[PDB]
């Protein structure tokens, strides 16, 4: 948890350096809050075994261990099309839009 | 949900290996498919002890532990090596960052 | 409504034919070819040949390119240039030969700083600062027949450096690619020229490859 | 007159590169098109459909025209040619006519005079009459200062107006090709021409948010219509049957309207997100047109 | 130029029901 | 600009017989085709219609399974597919040019056509009164009945006026809201209010005997005269 806070607090403060540019700012906080949730699920499983705790814990782990590497799977699918498509058209590969890769997640 | 999540591991190591052509400024290539290799290293580590321990003392205190630690080993391992190198560049040699 | 669902589907017929003919245009690639008087604006269209604005199309590892020359057009440039608003890469063409003239047979100025006259004014103009501006360095063979006569100082007389190629080149792109007072955005691609060889078309396919991608990366927050 | 503000009917889709032309017929229900993905399209705002779309020989065309009998044709561009189209065809299919090459000028405005007769102006400084006939330019029109790039005929095909960008606005007759009158005193270059449709009165658009009107009898600035904080420019310009009503497109991606007398602001018509560069109205008056550099063409009823 | 302006009294893009 | 029919007819009866007309010197990509048939002594009737890439296969009000239409816009032929044998076939088959947009002029060109003989809602749009004996200058007028008003809110009023000449293709003279057509000469107009229309011709001359039509096109099912029997 800290080591993600560290990591936002990074990528926000400094939002216009290429290099955060580069890897994908619209799809960043998406991971990053998917990494939290999935540090988050080890706090919620030391807690009680309630009914609504038993339930969030299973919400908590179905949505982490898709959620990050959807957001990758995303991010690097868009990469490859802007770069293969740019090899032979100009009018992009596709919905590469922040929006689009968000709905896409 | 371990299927689910290996098979878009598959599908993210796939699309990795198809964009290794990608210069060094977006060359994502090679920290996501370690990401991949390394994720399943740690589930094909948490099955064994998980499913194992059936008819043993202490199954809730093997299984919940074992299943939460691979859990945030993998994402660890995801967060740091995917984006500490990112931000060591940033914040300790701020010349690269132009 | 017989006649009416006819005319209906006419449309929709056309846009059917507007969406295919659309997507060749999407992908083909629109080329900006310009220079100054015999700058060799004209030589090197007569390069990638086998592999009033002219037009000349030619095919490139899967890219329609399409040059649009000016030379042949004499009008108020700095204001009908609007309608090339959105073309991918624009060439620009300077030969290496004609840094010295007596005045201009129209005003007092050489054609060297006539040519940087019209780089930097192109480069400067509220239409093109979006994609990138293509140089290409022509008559690099015969500027070695004229280094080792009267020098660069005719033209440059700020110029301080050695009587040789390698001291000349890294010059050349000072004078013509430092000529952007916006550089965030705008980029440069100087690059020689070959008198008979491909290799003048193989710089034009990754040079108009990379502005390609990076105006992808531009957009969507990317680069 | 009042606020009238917009009124967004209908919207012409379809296009997708800029659009730099749009003309009217005399029968208020047809609309031409121009863009720069090589193909001519022919609308109508009753119906909304393409009754025909010619494919254009050079992408570059900058201007269309209607014939009074909605026969012919007409396209311009950065390639010194006007390619006559005859719509009506016993094949059918929209075919070229003749090619009116001699200019060696950009071409912005070539009107029609009648379904003969052709005023095609050029961009070498230098306007033309032309002959379906012949080919050939009947009359040579010179004398200007600057390339000329819009032109506004009359009803009773007796005159015309050639306004270079130079401040000339020289009026020319179509029979003796002399100017036979000019107006000075333009601040900036000027883009967008209009006649008004009593032919009594004539106006221009320059790329100074300064659309002024002049009189044709007596050569003296009129009402300047003084914009309030507007530093953008104008390109394309147009007159309203009633006479009593100015529209203008602008290049802060939207259009304004004043009126007669007033010179005040009477509607806005931003529906467009790009600047502004074709304008007309109907012969009878009723709807207005716009078109735009989105690929967007709607009409103002 | 001012009864020209005026003349079309009865003309449209005012009020009207018809398109 | 030159259509003729062929491919076979009166081949044996009881024979299924497949027919197409040869067309030349026009797109044909945009043009609507027809298969107006004619009956043997008296009538021309409408029985099937393609639209410009085979979009629209409107047929007539006697549909059938054996009445296929297929556009050979390709070929700018076009193919019938004709299946089995009827009495009503033994008729006189047409092939019909049309274009539908604001401005255009549908019906304009006609083939020749080709006899098949065959051996062992709708306005109907009938002139009743087709027989009137006049010479050359009595200014002939022609009256069609109409069921029902044939303006579709457009303010137009879709109805074709044709002319058919003895042993000639018909030719239209003017189009719908009655306006000069296929460049015909003048003196061809007539119109009326609503359900009733009549023939306007004024200095009268030759080379307009036979057979007159009136065609409704306000939907799918067409029709037209049975029989106009002015001559002169
Ligand atoms: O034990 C492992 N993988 C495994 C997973 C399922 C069944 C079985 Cl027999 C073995 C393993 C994985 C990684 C490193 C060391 N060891």
């Amino acid at each position: 948890i800290a080591a993600t806070l560290f990591v936002v607090i990074t990528f926000v403060r400094y939002n216009d350096t290429p290099i955060v540019k580069a890897s994908g700012r619209e799809l960043s906080y998406v991971l990053l809050a998917g990494i939290f949730l999935c540090y988050a699920t080890t706090f919620l499983m030391i807690a009680e075994p309630d009914l609504g705790t038993c339930s969030l814990r299973r919400i908590f782990l179905g949505l982490g261990m898709s959620i990050s590497y959807a957001a990758l799977l995303t991010k690097t699918n868009r990469i490859y099309r802007i770069f293969e498509q740019g090899k032979r058209s100009v009018s992009a590969p596709r919905f590469i839009s922040p929006a689009s890769q968000l709905a896409i997640t | 949900l371990l299927g689910y999540s290996m098979l878009l591991m598959v599908t993210c190591t796939v699309y990795a290996i198809k964009t290794r052509g990608v210069p060094e400024t977006f060359n994502e290539a090679k920290p996501i498919g370690f990401t991949m290799y390394t994720t399943c290293i740690v589930w094909l580590a948490f099955i064994p002890i998980f499913f194992g321990t059936s008819q043993s003392a202490d199954k809730l205190y093997i299984q919940t532990t074992t299943l939460t630690v691979s859990v945030s080993l993998s994402a660890s391992v995801s967060l740091g090596m995917l984006y500490m190198p990112k931000v060591y560049i940033i914040l300790f040699h701020p010349e690269q960052n132009v | 409504s017989a006649e009416d669902k006819a005319a209906v589907e006419r449309s929709k017929m056309i846009d059917r034919n507007l969406r295919e003919d659309g997507e060749k245009a999407a992908k083909e690639v629109k080329l900006l070819l310009l220079g100054a008087g015999e700058s060799g604006k004209n030589t090197i269209v007569k390069q990638m040949k086998i592999i009033g604005i002219v037009e000349t199309h030619f095919t490139d590892k899967d890219l329609y390119f399409k040059m649009f020359d000016v030379g042949a057009q004499r009008s108020e440039r700095k204001k009908w240039i609007h309608c090339f608003e959105g073309v991918t890469a624009i060439i620009f063409c300077v030969a290496l030969s004609d840094y010295d003239l007596v005045l201009a047979e129209d005003e007092e100025m050489n054609r060297m700083h006539a040519s940087m006259k019209l780089f930097d004014s192109i480069c400067n103009n509220k239409w093109f600062t979006e994609t990138s501006i293509i140089l290409f360095l022509n008559k690099k063979d015969l500027f070695e027949e004229k280094i080792k006569r009267s020098p660069l100082t005719i033209c440059y007389p700020e110029y301080t450096g050695s009587n040789t190629y390698e001291e000349a080149a890294a010059y050349i792109q000072c004078q013509f690619e430092d000529l952007n007072r916006r550089k965030d955005t705008k980029e440069i691609y100087t690059h020689f020229t070959c008198s008979t060889d491909t290799k003048n078309v193989q710089f034009v396919f990754d040079a108009v490859t990379d502005v390609i991608i990076k105006n992808n990366l531009k957009e969507c927050g990317l680069y | 007159v009042g606020r009238i503000q917009m009124r967004t009917r209908r919207t012409l889709r379809g296009h997708l590169a800029k659009i730099y032309a749009m003309h009217w017929g005399t029968d208020s229900r047809l609309l031409v098109s121009a863009s720069q993905d090589g193909k001519l399209i022919i609308w109508d705002s009753y119906t909304t459909n393409k009754v025909h779309a010619i494919p254009l020989r050079s992408s570059w065309v900058m201007t269309c025209a209607y014939a009074p009998s909605g026969n012919y044709v007409a396209c311009g561009g950065l390639d010194n040619i006007c390619s006559i189209y005859n719509l009506k065809t016993r094949e059918g299919n929209v075919r070229v006519s003749r090619e009116l090459a001699g200019h060696t000028g950009y071409l912005s405005c070539c009107r029609f005079l009648d379904d003969n007769q052709i005023v095609t102006s050029s961009g070498d400084t230098t306007c033309a009459l032309w002959d379906i006939e012949t080919g050939q330019q009947t009359t040579t029109f010179t004398g200007h200062t600057g390339d000329v790039m819009s032109l506004s005929l009359a009803p009773d095909t007796r005159l015309f107006v050639s306004g270079a960008c130079d401040a000339s606005a020289k009026l020319w007759d179509v029979r003796e090709g002399m100017c036979r009158q000019t107006f000075t005193g333009h601040e900036s270059d000027i883009n967008a021409i209009c006649f008004f449709p009593n032919g009594n009165a004539f106006a221009t658009g320059s790329d100074d948010a300064t659309c002024r009107l002049f009189d044709l009898r007596a050569d003296q600035e009129l009402m300047t219509y003084s914009h309030d904080n507007i530093i953008c420019g104008i390109t394309s310009v147009s007159f309203s049957k009633s006479g009593r009503l100015l529209l203008a497109g602008y290049d802060d991606f939207n259009c304004n309207v004043w009126d007669a007398l007033k010179a005040d602001r009477a509607g806005v018509l931003a529906g467009h997100d790009n600047r502004v560069s074709c304008l007309g109205v109907t012969d009878d008056g009723m709807a207005v047109a716009t078109g735009s550099w989105d690929s967007f063409l709607k009409i103002w009823n | 130029k001012v009864s020209k302006a005026a003349a079309d009294l009865m003309a449209y893009c005012e009020a009207h029901a018809k398109e | 600009v030159q259509l003729v029919e062929s491919g076979g007819g009166l081949v044996q009866p009881g024979g299924s017989r497949k027919l197409s007309c040869s067309a030349s010197g026009f797109a044909f990509s945009s043009f609507g085709m027809h298969w107006v048939r004619q009956a043997p002594e008296k009538g021309l009737e409408w029985v099937a219609y393609i639209s410009s890439g085979s979009g629209t296969i409107y047929y007539a009000d006697t549909v059938k399974g054996r009445f296929t239409i297929s556009r050979d816009d390709p070929k700018n032929t076009l193919f019938l597919q004709m299946t089995s044998l009827r009495s009503e076939d033994t008729a006189m088959y047409y092939c019909v040019r049309s274009i539908y947009y604001y401005g255009s002029s549908p019906f304009d060109f006609w083939g020749q056509g080709t006899t098949l003989t065959v051996s062992s809602s709708d306005i109907v749009m009938t002139q009743a009164t087709s027989s009137v004996p006049v010479t050359p200058g009595e200014s002939v007028s022609i009256s069609c009945r109409s069921s029902k008003s044939l303006l579709h809110s457009n303010g137009n009023t879709y109805l074709y006026w044709f002319l058919q000449r003895p042993g000639q293709s018909p030719q239209l003279l003017i189009y719908r809201m009655s306006n000069l057509a296929s460049g015909v000469p003048d003196r061809f107009s007539g119109s009326g209010s609503g359900t009733a229309f009549t023939l306007t011709i004024s200095r009268l001359e030759a080379e307009d005997v036979g057979v007159y039509y009136c065609m409704q096109h306000l939907e799918y099912p067409l029709t037209f005269g049975a029989g106009t029997k002015l001559e002169l």
